[PDB]
């Protein structure tokens, strides 16, 4: 039962993908476990958005 | 979409001279700045009247 998700933060977001670790920590259960793909870029650029 | 995304070297020569053309069209006067908006250009002021 795994479950994979994307993810995209933005280089020098820090504290956000920390809360996100954090959630990933506490909503945790046996019944399914969240996969995150974490994918930094460029936020500002569609090319790398798309990509 | 292939990362990493690689640009061709000619690209920049066809973008040098596609914005150092200098045409006369219908438009008016044709000229580009570096970074590519119109320059040098003329907008007729008009006004509408009874006829
Ligand atoms: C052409 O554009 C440049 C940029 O402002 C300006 O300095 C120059 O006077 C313009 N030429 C004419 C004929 O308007």
């Amino acid at each position: 039962n795994s479950i994979q998700i994307g993810g995209l933060f933005p280089r020098g977001a820090d504290q956000e993908y920390s809360a996100f670790r954090v959630g990933m920590v506490q909503f945790s259960t046996s019944e399914f476990r969240l996969t995150p793909h974490i994918d930094n870029l460029e936020v500002a650029n569609s090319f790398a958005v798309t990509n | 979409l292939a990362n990493p995304a690689v640009p061709w070297g000619q690209g920049v020569e066809i973008e040098r001279a596609l914005k150092q053309v200098q045409v006369e069209g219908l438009s008016g006067n044709i000229k580009f700045d570096q970074n590519g908006k119109r320059i040098n250009y003329t907008i007729n002021i008009m006004e509408l009247k009874t006829n």
